[PDB]
């Protein structure tokens, strides 16, 4: 199947460059351009430019003075490099498959995308801290104290997805991030059922698992 | 605020570029072609591009050809049926590959002419006794036709009040403005023309009632020729 | 730039009704593009080329429209359709999107499920009580939580976030967060949520005693 992966470094300073990957599979760079679009935070979708399947390239000219794009049809990777970035070059970075018909062009596949934020803040790992369950009962996790955005957070290794809640992260006044993860339980399955969740905060290559118990 | 032409919008500015290479028109419509072409094509289609294009689909090219006269992606669909309709949406002409013709069907205007000096005769000459050894006519009153076979292109047939179809091996297309008939120009070391070509004249209509060729009536070793004009309406 | 306006912004509908959503471009264009988006997903291709279903995408669905107008059509809409849904212009560089139109689906109303948690005694250790109050699948959004500590309204210590709409039974959730020092927690004994909602008959509080 058609497949594109974007990946990138979570965090990057304002006087630095910005440069991200995305790597393809299922067909070939030689026969498919690829476009980047991005996504800032509530906001909506900004076409950057495309690298066409020959190697030509073709920008937003709103940014085509610090934006560049090439790739490498041997590894199956298209790279972005944005230089002079600003505090609103803080997005969700997407590349997506360019598709060409007899009266129209098309972006007919799209990565996940991955989160960049541009700041001058230092990265910092999350504390995990276990919402205790005290017919249906509720527990989960807080991730307090974290930076930038994103941390996943799964239960049980992704295994446990019904009555999951991931809250969106909100902005504390530290300026650092916090969100809570619960999920809803049958009582009966407490004593018998175990529930850890997984979080991961990649800018600070943090893992945590911890597992959540009735008091 | 540059236009994005599609496949089809792009392809037809590309042949418009090729028909007035080929003189056939004398206007053009290039407006995003160019990135057209870097991103359907993954090249820059500049005039030596489309020089090339020209010399191998009509003299050089040897094998199947696509869309944009070339020996997930468009245009990787190689044809075998001898021709492609080089249509810009302004003008048209149907264009035989060199390929698919019994050698090379083309003259070297470029080479020095045997010169044709002038001498008396007359004005006028009937398209049913011409003695001009570079047109040939045939009537076929059965279907209301009249078909001239023009031996020396390099001597120009200009047209007067006609509409006419010019059939030849290299390209096959629709006149219909005063003047002289317009042929495909292929530049391959040299300009190259049409080694014949055929006037078709259709009469079953009332619009070539009027139609009168004037060309210089050449006749025969040295070469001579007078201005004469042949009424075919 | 083509500038792209969808009008409206917000599109409720309940299940089973027919909404349309307007892409009107500042400029003519040929034909428009269609995304769907889901909150945590990229976007989906949904219409090719003004009225061209994308693979998948069910026939409640349709567009249409050209020049300077297109629309985007759900002959019954459905709790799924929940979403925001993007238009996309390909006729001029740079290639521009609309900034989307949300389709919330509207549902009966259902109260919240209303639940407590204290501060783990590992965070306590580290000087910050977090107490974080959960109001689980309810409908319609808006929703009332206020804390009391020994029955004293509290201000400007605590922080919220909803979730997004479920696809499958449009129903909300809420988390409020009450952040004290260490010292004001062990300060007080009565932590209690107080939550006002359209589904519930009189508030509901939830407490619990510090240390009990
Ligand atoms: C078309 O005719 C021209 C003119 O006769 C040819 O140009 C000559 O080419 C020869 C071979 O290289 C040169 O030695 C001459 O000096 C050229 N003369 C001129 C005036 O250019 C041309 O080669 C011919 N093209 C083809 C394909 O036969
Ligand atoms: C025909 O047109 C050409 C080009 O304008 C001109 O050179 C020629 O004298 C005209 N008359 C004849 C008889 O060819
Ligand atoms: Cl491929
Ligand atoms: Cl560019
Ligand atoms: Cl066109
Ligand atoms: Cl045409
Ligand atoms: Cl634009
Ligand atoms: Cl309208
Ligand atoms: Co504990």
């Amino acid at each position: 199947q058609v497949q594109l992966k974007e990946s990138g470094p979570g965090l990057v300073a304002p006087s630095q460059s910005l440069s991200i990957t995305c790597t393809v599979s299922g067909f070939s760079l030689t026969n498919y351009g690829i476009h980047w679009v991005r996504q800032p935070p509530g906001k909506g979708l900004e076409w950057l430019g495309v690298i066409w399947a020959g190697g030509y390239t073709k920008y937003n000219s709103a940014l085509m003075s610090r934006l560049s794009m090439s790739k490498d049809n041997s590894k199956s990777q298209v790279f972005l490099k944005m230089n002079s970035l600003q505090t609103d070059d803080t997005a969700m970075y997407y590349c997506a498959r360019d598709e060409v018909r007899r009266d129209y062009y098309a972006m007919d596949y799209w990565g996940q995308g991955t989160s960049v934020t541009v700041s001058s803040a230092s990265t910092k790992g999350p504390s995990v801290f276990p919402l205790a369950p005290s017919g249906t009962a509720a527990l989960g996790c807080l991730v307090k104290d974290y930076f930038p955005e994103p941390v996943t957070v799964s239960w049980n290794s992704g295994a446990l997805t019904s009555g999951v809640h991931t809250f969106p992260a909100v902005l504390q006044s530290s300026g650092l991030y916090s969100l809570s993860s619960v999920v809803t339980v049958p009582s009966s399955s407490l004593g018998t059922q175990t529930y850890i969740c997984n979080v991961n905060h990649k800018p600070s290559n943090t893992k945590v698992d911890k597992k959540v118990e009735p008091k | 605020m540059e236009i994005i032409l599609t496949l089809s919008q792009g392809l037809k500015k590309y042949y418009g570029k090729i028909l007035r290479l080929l003189q056939l028109t004398l206007e053009e419509d290039t407006e995003g072609l160019l990135e057209w072409c870097k991103r359907n094509l993954g090249l820059d289609c500049d005039d030596t591009f489309f020089q090339k294009r020209i010399e191998e689909f009509f003299i050089t090219g040897e094998g199947h050809f696509n869309e944009v006269l070339q020996f997930a992606e468009p245009f990787k669909s190689y044809f075998a049926k001898g021709f492609l309709s080089i249509d810009s949406g302004y003008y048209s002409a149907k264009c035989y590959s060199g390929t698919s013709n019994s050698g090379l069907q083309l003259i070297n205007i470029t080479r020095h002419s045997t010169r044709i000096v002038d001498t008396p005769g007359p004005k006028i000459t009937n398209l049913k006794t011409i003695n001009c050894i570079n047109l040939k006519a045939s009537i076929f009153k059965e279907h209301r036709e009249v078909e001239i076979n023009v031996l020396l292109p390099q001597v120009a047939v200009n047209l007067s009040n006609c509409h006419v179809v010019i059939k030849s091996h290299v390209c096959d297309y629709s006149l219909d403005i005063d003047g002289a008939v317009r042929l495909p120009h292929i530049y391959h070391e040299g300009v190259f023309i049409p080694g014949t070509y055929k006037i078709v004249i259709d009469k079953k209509n009332k619009l070539n009632d009027r139609c009168t060729l004037f060309t210089d009536c050449v006749i025969k070793s040295v070469l001579r020729q007078y201005k004469t004009e042949i009424r075919i309406g | 730039q083509i500038v792209l306006s969808q009008s409206p912004a917000i599109l409720s509908a309940s299940p089973g009704e027919k909404v349309t959503m307007t892409c009107w471009a500042s400029s003519g264009v040929s034909y428009m593009h269609w995304y769907q988006q889901k909150p945590g997903s990229s976007p989906k291709p949904w219409i090719f080329a003004t009225s061209n279903l994308a693979s998948g995408v069910p026939a409640r669905f349709s567009g249409s429209g050209s020049g300077t107008s297109y629309s985007l059509t759900i002959s019954r809409v459905e709790a799924e359709d929940a979403a925001t849904y993007y238009c996309q212009q390909w006729s001029f560089n740079p290639l521009t999107f609309g900034a989307g139109t949300k389709l919330e689906l509207k549902r009966t109303v259902a109260a919240p499920s209303v639940f407590i948690f204290p501060p783990s005694d590992e965070q306590l250790k580290s000087g910050t009580a977090s107490v974080v109050c959960l109001l689980n699948n309810f409908y319609p959004r808006e929703a009332k939580v206020q804390w009391k500590v020994d029955n004293a309204l509290q201000s400007g210590n605590s922080q919220e976030s909803v979730t997004e709409q479920d696809s499958k039974d449009s129903t909300y959730s809420l988390s409020s967060t009450l952040t004290l020092s260490k010292a004001d927690y062990e300060k007080h004994k009565v932590y209690a949520c107080e939550v006002t909602h359209q589904g519930l008959s009189s508030p509901v509080t939830k407490s619990f005693n510090r240390g009990e």
